[PDB]
């Protein structure tokens, strides 16, 4: 033929199936003992999460959501991710006392269900109403963007003392029991308002830490929902949402290390 | 069109000295007129030789950009401008990717251009060497005077003068001479002068007294003759011409080189396209079509290799360098590996070149000296009181003497003022005797009658050195038969006795067998004249015989030649015993050139030419069946009268040939050839008549000390100290490196499957990208090129020496067991040890090997900074990446690890590692080394911005580790069956 | 620990780099000392 004779293809077809064979045996073994050393519930490693990312609704072409008022088609991309993050907090989704509970309607303390183990069943995760989201189809004119913390296993967001100065000056502090989110640009041209639970713009406490998805699975996460009716229009404004915290860092290489990078566009 | 200059010269020598100036428009005594010599001059053109239209370098650079893996690198540099392009104008990036890497690869391009330019290297100045030989002036008669002129300026027909030491100018007709000698060696490779006179005395132009020819040079007397060729029309002019024109042509190296880039480049647009098309109907965007292909580009060329290959080379030219072997070319480093037959010629290259003593008859005895340059042999006689007696008559009857200032060199070494038989006796006596000036000093010669044409003999008278005599000692030499003629006793042992016919039958034997070892044998003899007739004043007339010249005593005989080099006999039989033919091309006589040629071993003992067979049955050389003989013997002659065809029935029909009296286009001829019949050639000489041969030949090596400069500038090799050892020795490294070019070709070539396969299955999974690209050019162009290079120092598994020589038809330097081996086997070992340590990093981050299937396209999605790992957590674009780099670093780290058992496996081909052991230095400094450099570049801070490369955990260099040592067990084990059975199974299919 | 858990998501990748290069610098002198045995 190309090669060899027919017997001599058969043999070297017989020898690379056997080889093939033994080899995609052996791999799939080093697989095995590398499953064998790992939890259930909890991963080895955890330090490429550490300081959580922050994560908005509106799915940004490029950190951007630009879009006309005067235009229905306009802002009916930004309002299908928007759907899709709170189709998920509904109340039907929460019903009975399995696996949800009905936590404190202000900010509170951290909850501890235990160990990561299963020697208890789906560890109860707290109740969150997409109607504590005041005022927010959505926005088509002045958005109202939703926030996010990402989710880590065993991870305590612990909000900042009010020992020394503050970017919001001591106001509203829940000191004890909230992890802050302030929204900035000079440049102030617009008109921040943040809705939550508790009506306070942070997380609540009372979310911590998650268990993750083997240990409580339809568990919820808080959302703050903020609102920018600007009094401008038919401009890029870079709008950057910071959160605060004992446990949250940021970098100039990930922009969405506990921050936001919103440009946002009424161009109407 | 070089055709015209392979034949022999036709001329007028016949003609008669009046009719060759009709022919010219010459006169014999006024020479040419001022105004036709200018005439001749525009006609003709001038008496110089044009050096042949080369290539300028720059075409020579740039013909190597665009030879197989550089036209893929270029498509790929330009493939990456391509995307940065499409890039620029639709969503403005603002990345540096595609720009730095065309930029990049651009520039491996460019010095990998260099690399192979360094090895395609042809340092040629031929005609330059020739134009050297014709003098700046000449001396010629114009309008009845002489004058001196540009030697550019002489013409056909004018009337040229010459004298001892300068050079023929053009080729001359001899119209008048006196004592005229020449050196032909340019035509013959022969020194000793020739006589030249106005007399035709051959119908052969070039073996005829009246001709002298432009190249060669006057050693004694005056001539004047009519110039009948100029320029390029000389006989040497031509050879010249010739030589400087002969196509170079490619090495066997060479062609190995092209052959695996067909291979390699063909196996790189088959994937590259298979897959181009295989992601379009995966629903690709050509956007990201086009950076898959630059990825398939630079996993299946192996960037780094043929600038290995070249440093391997080179790295074996230095060893041979450290031996007195120069190489001018670095391919010829690996020829002499590759050569199945030699063509030597003989005088300056198989021999020394100088008369020297070899034989001596005295006491009725054949005794022999010692030939050798260092001698290396043992003595002969010392005792006799003949061989003393003997002895003297070699210093007395003698006019030689060593030139000033040589006393720090060895006697054979140091240059002699006379001919070449009185130089010989002379060194022998000096060697055995001690001083012969302090003979010379202790009996002075009163009168003396130099050699004769006519006498046949040379004789002298000395005041004997004895006080007790005191007296006249007369000695002479000569021809051995006119001496015989002069002689009534002979000294035997050390009393005189009559010269009975039983010694004188004696004598006829000795002088037999000595010319039949194709020696020069001269007679000795003396005579102590009778004290009472020759006065203490007696005056000797050398005119007219005032003394006896007859009844003298016989002492004995001297024989002499040109003899071996030390080193020749061995080394011709070591190349015979690699399998190498040997042939003798030289311009030198027939009986001398077969007798060295069994003394060196190119004929072996026993072995008959036609000619012996019927000499020994005493019957027609015609009734002799051809076939029965395997050895002959061609003249030049006869060679002249012999199609190519038949020429190439006697290379087929024999094992032991000599070609003698070979012109320099005969000497072309015959390793064209060789050549014809698919042999690769080496050419060995010293002479400007071996310079078409050393050009053609696959591999030309020239003598150093004694080569002449043409020699030298059409040879790809030169041995400095003369040591024809040293051919032995290149045979064997040129094996070697042959071999080792494998072992490290292989061991490259393994690495381009870990490689390619992460790129496919990124297709074919829509997994996170396992390795990138500027992670592959880390170790193509990083890790892996000291350990391939220092596979270049690995010892023999074998007796290299013992095989054959390759046969370059079928024994390839990359083959198809090879890359079944390198890719169907080790690499693909290679492969899964880099996925695992991939799997590993990120199931160990959350992201477990199940849920790894089909989520680059939201991995990949720059703007969802929240993808969920295994384990419900949210990651955002720049976290996940880090890790997946850390995934490039590993996987990157896995290659260096694997390549680890690579190295020593690589190492032998058939022996096992504890067999070979581990005494490759260079070899462990590459490991070392590599691991130095990996770690660095994964540690180094920065080099996460730079390379994308970031540190690695401890546990994470482990990953591979049970992979490394799967292939060291697989490759042992492996080659444990082949040694085990010597069959053919496991080795035809994976044996290199 | 419990809340005060930060040792979970940290890692000294600082002395990590320290130690591979000391080892990258050492393995690159034992390399040197084994080749110039001899050059
Ligand atoms: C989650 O809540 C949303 C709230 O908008 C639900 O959307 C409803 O969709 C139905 C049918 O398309 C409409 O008739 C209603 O007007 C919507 N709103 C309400 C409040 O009922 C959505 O269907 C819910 N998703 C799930 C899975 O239950
Ligand atoms: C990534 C995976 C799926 C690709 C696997 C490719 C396999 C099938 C390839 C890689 C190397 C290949 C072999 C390389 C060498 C030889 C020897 C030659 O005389 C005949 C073909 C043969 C035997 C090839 C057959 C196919 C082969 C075994
Ligand atoms: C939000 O909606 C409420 C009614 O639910 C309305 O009273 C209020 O004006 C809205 N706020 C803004 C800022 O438009
Ligand atoms: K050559
Ligand atoms: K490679
Ligand atoms: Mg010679
Ligand atoms: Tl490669």
């Amino acid at each position: 033929f190309l090669g060899r004779t027919g017997s001599s293809w058969f043999k070297i077809f017989l020898f690379y199936l056997i080889f093939y064979g033994c080899l995609a045996g052996i791999f799939i073994g080093t697989i095995q003992v590398l499953l064998l050393t790992l939890s259930d519930f909890e991963p080895k490693y955890q330090d490429r999460v550490a300081p959580p990312g922050l994560s908005h609704a509106p799915y940004a072409i490029k950190t951007e959501i630009s879009f006309s008022i005067s235009n229905p088609k306009s802002y009916e991309s930004f309002v299908k991710s928007m759907h899709k993050l709170m189709d998920l907090y509904n109340e039907s989704s929460q019903a009975g006392n399995s696996p949800f509970e009905d936590c404190s309607d202000t900010p509170a303390d951290y909850i501890k269900r235990g160990d990561l183990d299963d020697s208890q069943g789906q560890k109860k995760a707290c109740r969150f109403s997409r109607m504590w989201l005041k005022n927010c189809g959505y926005a088509e004119g002045k958005p109202c963007v939703v926030a996010k913390l990402n989710r880590i296993i065993g991870f305590y967001p612990k909000p900042l003392k009010n020992t020394t100065d503050l970017p919001e000056e001591l106001q509203a502090n829940y000191n004890q029991y909230v992890l802050p989110l302030r929204c900035a640009a000079r440049e102030k041209i617009g008109s921040i308002e943040y809705f939550g639970l508790g009506g306070y713009a942070g997380f609540p406490l009372q979310y911590y830490p998650y268990y993750g998805k083997r240990l409580q699975k339809k568990y919820l996460q808080p959302l703050l929902a903020i609102q920018f009716t600007n009094l401008t229009q038919n401009m890029e404004l870079r709008i950057e949402c910071k959160v605060y915290g004992e446990n949250i860092d940021y970098s100039e290489k990930d922009r969405f290390r506990g921050r936001f990078e919103v440009k946002i566009e009424v161009k109407s | 069109l070089d055709e015209l200059k392979k034949e022999v010269s036709m001329d007028d020598h016949k003609l008669s000295l009046d009719e060759l100036h009709n022919k010219y428009g010459t006169d014999l005594t006024r020479g040419l007129t001022n105004a036709r010599a200018k005439e001749i001059l525009a006609r003709d053109g001038p008496n110089s030789l044009t050096p042949p239209p080369t290539t300028p370098e720059w075409i020579k650079f740039c013909r190597q950009l665009f030879g197989g893996f550089s036209i893929l690198l270029w498509i790929g540099a330009i493939l990456c401008f391509l995307a940065y392009g499409i890039q620029a104008a639709t969503e403005d990036e603002p990345a540096n990717d595609n720009l730095y890497l065309g930029v990049v690869l651009s520039t491996v391009v460019i010095v990998t251009g260099c690399f192979s330019y360094y090895q395609e290297a042809k340092s040629s100045r031929i005609m330059d060497s020739f134009k050297n030989m014709v003098p700046q002036q000449a001396l010629v008669i114009r309008d009845g005077e002489k004058s001196t002129i540009n030697a550019e300026f002489v013409v056909a027909g004018d009337l040229v003068e010459v004298k001892g030491g300068d050079r023929i100018p053009a080729d001359l007709r001899i119209i008048s001479a006196h004592g005229c000698k020449v050196d032909n060696s340019s035509l013959t490779g022969e020194s000793e002068p020739q006589t030249r006179s106005p007399e035709f005395s051959s119908e052969n132009p070039l073996e005829t007294r009246n001709i002298a020819f432009f190249s060669t040079n006057c050693v004694e007397g005056t001539a004047r003759g009519v110039v009948v060729y100029t320029g390029d029309r000389t006989v040497m002019g031509r050879i010249a011409t010739l030589a400087s024109g002969l196509e170079v042509g490619r090495t066997p190296i060479a062609i190995e080189i092209e052959h695996f880039i067909h291979i390699i480049t063909g196996v790189a647009v088959f994937l590259g396209v298979s897959f181009f098309i295989l992601s379009l109907i995966l629903g690709y965007s050509w956007l990201e079509a086009v950076i898959f292909l630059i990825g398939i580009i630079v996993a299946n060329v192996p960037e780094g290799l043929l600038a290995t290959v070249t440093v391997c080379l080179t790295l074996t030219a230095k060893r041979m360098a450290r031996k007195n072997c120069l190489v001018k070319n670095l391919e010829a480093v690996e020829t002499l590996g590759s050569t199945s037959t030699i063509c030597s010629d003989k005088t300056g290259t198989l021999t020394q070149n100088r008369m020297t003593v070899a034989h001596m008859w005295f006491d009725n005895q054949i005794h022999e000296a010692d030939t050798t340059e260092n001698q290396s042999g043992a003595a002969f006689d010392k005792t006799s009181a003949t061989w003393s007696a003997l002895s003297r008559i070699a210093a007395l009857c003698n006019r030689a003497v060593f030139q000033a200032g040589q006393d720090n060199v060895p006697i054979l070494k140091r240059s002699v003022a006379g001919d070449a038989s009185e130089s010989a006796l002379l060194k022998c006596i000096e060697l055995c005797c001690g001083s012969v000036q302090g003979m010379r000093d202790r009996n002075p010669k009163i009168v003396e009658i130099p050699f004769n044409s006519t006498n046949k003999y040379q004789l002298s008278i000395h005041e004997n050195e004895k006080s007790s005599e005191s007296r006249y000692l007369l000695v002479m030499k000569g021809a051995p038969e006119r001496i015989l003629d002069r002689c009534s006793t002979i000294l035997l042992n050390g009393a005189e006795e009559p010269l009975k016919e039983d010694m004188k039958e004696a004598f006829q034997n000795a002088y037999l067998e000595l010319g039949g070892l194709g020696e020069r044998v001269l007679g000795f003899c003396h005579f102590a004249l009778p004290e009472d007739k020759y006065n203490e004043g007696y005056p000797f007339d050398a005119d007219e015989p005032n003394f006896p010249t007859t009844d003298l005593c016989f002492v004995g005989l001297m024989a002499m030649i040109d003899p071996p080099r030390a080193a020749v006999p061995d080394a011709v039989g070591k190349c015979r015993s690699a399998g190498i033919k040997v042939i003798m091309v030289t311009g030198d006589h027939p009986i001398t050139a077969k007798a060295i040629a069994k003394g060196v071993g190119i004929i072996s003992e026993g072995n008959e030419t036609i000619e012996d067979i019927a000499a020994r049955l005493n019957i027609p050389i015609g009734q002799v069946n051809p076939r029965d003989a395997k050895a002959c013997v061609v003249h030049g002659s006869d060679l002249k009268d012999l199609s190519t065809e038949v020429l190439d029935d006697i290379l087929h029909y024999h094992t032991e040939i000599v070609f003698a009296r070979t012109s320099p286009q005969q000497k072309l001829i015959i390793v064209e050839g060789c050549q014809r019949q698919g042999a690769i050639v080496a050419v060995t000489g010293d002479g400007v008549n071996d310079s078409p041969a050393l050009k053609k030949a696959d591999i030309g090596v020239a003598m150093g000390i004694s080569g002449s400069d043409v020699s030298k500038q059409a040879a790809d090799m030169i041995l400095l100290d003369d040591n024809f050892a040293s051919i032995v020795t290149g045979v064997e490294e040129g094996r070697l490196i042959f071999d080792n070019l494998k072992k490290s070709i292989a061991y490259t070539l393994t690495s381009n499957i870990p490689e390619i396969t992460p790129f496919l299955v990124f297709i074919i999974g829509n997994v996170p990208l396992p390795l990138g690209t500027v992670t592959i050019l880390c170790i193509d162009l990083g890790t892996d090129m000291v350990p391939a290079i220092s596979l270049a120092y690995e010892q023999a598994e074998s007796d290299i020496m013992k095989r054959q020589p390759r046969n370059p038809k079928t024994d390839k330097l990359v083959n198809e067991r090879l890359i079944s081996m390198a890719y169907g086997q080790i690499g693909m070992i290679q492969a899964l040890g880099g996925f695992f340590s991939y799997f590993v990093i990120l199931a160990e981050n959350g992201f477990l090997p199940m849920d790894l299937i089909g989520k680059r396209v939201r991995w990949d999605d720059r703007w969802i900074s929240d993808v969920e790992d295994s384990f419900g957590q949210q990651w955002t674009y720049e976290q996940r990446k880090i890790v997946e780099f850390t995934c490039h670093t590993s996987f990157f780290i896995s290659i260096v690890v694997v390549q680890w058992a690579d190295l020593i496996i690589c190492k032998t081909r058939r022996n096992s590692i504890f067999q070979q052991g581990m005494k490759n230095k260079i070899l462990i400094f590459g490991l070392f080394e590599e691991t130095a450099l990996a770690a660095f570049l994964s540690y180094c801070p920065g080099t996460d911005v730079a390379l994308r490369m970031y540190p690695l955990k401890p546990s994470w260099w482990f990953c591979a580790f049970p992979y490394s040592l799967i292939i060291f067990l697989y490759d042992e084990m492996r080659r444990f069956i082949i040694r085990r059975s010597p069959g053919g199974w496991v080795e035809q299919e994976t044996y290199y | 620990e419990g809340p005060d858990n930060d040792e979970r998501f940290t890692y000294d990748y600082y002395r990590l780099r320290v130690v591979g290069l000391i080892v990258a610098a050492v393995l690159c002198v034992i390399g040197i000392i084994i080749l110039l045995a001899g050059k």
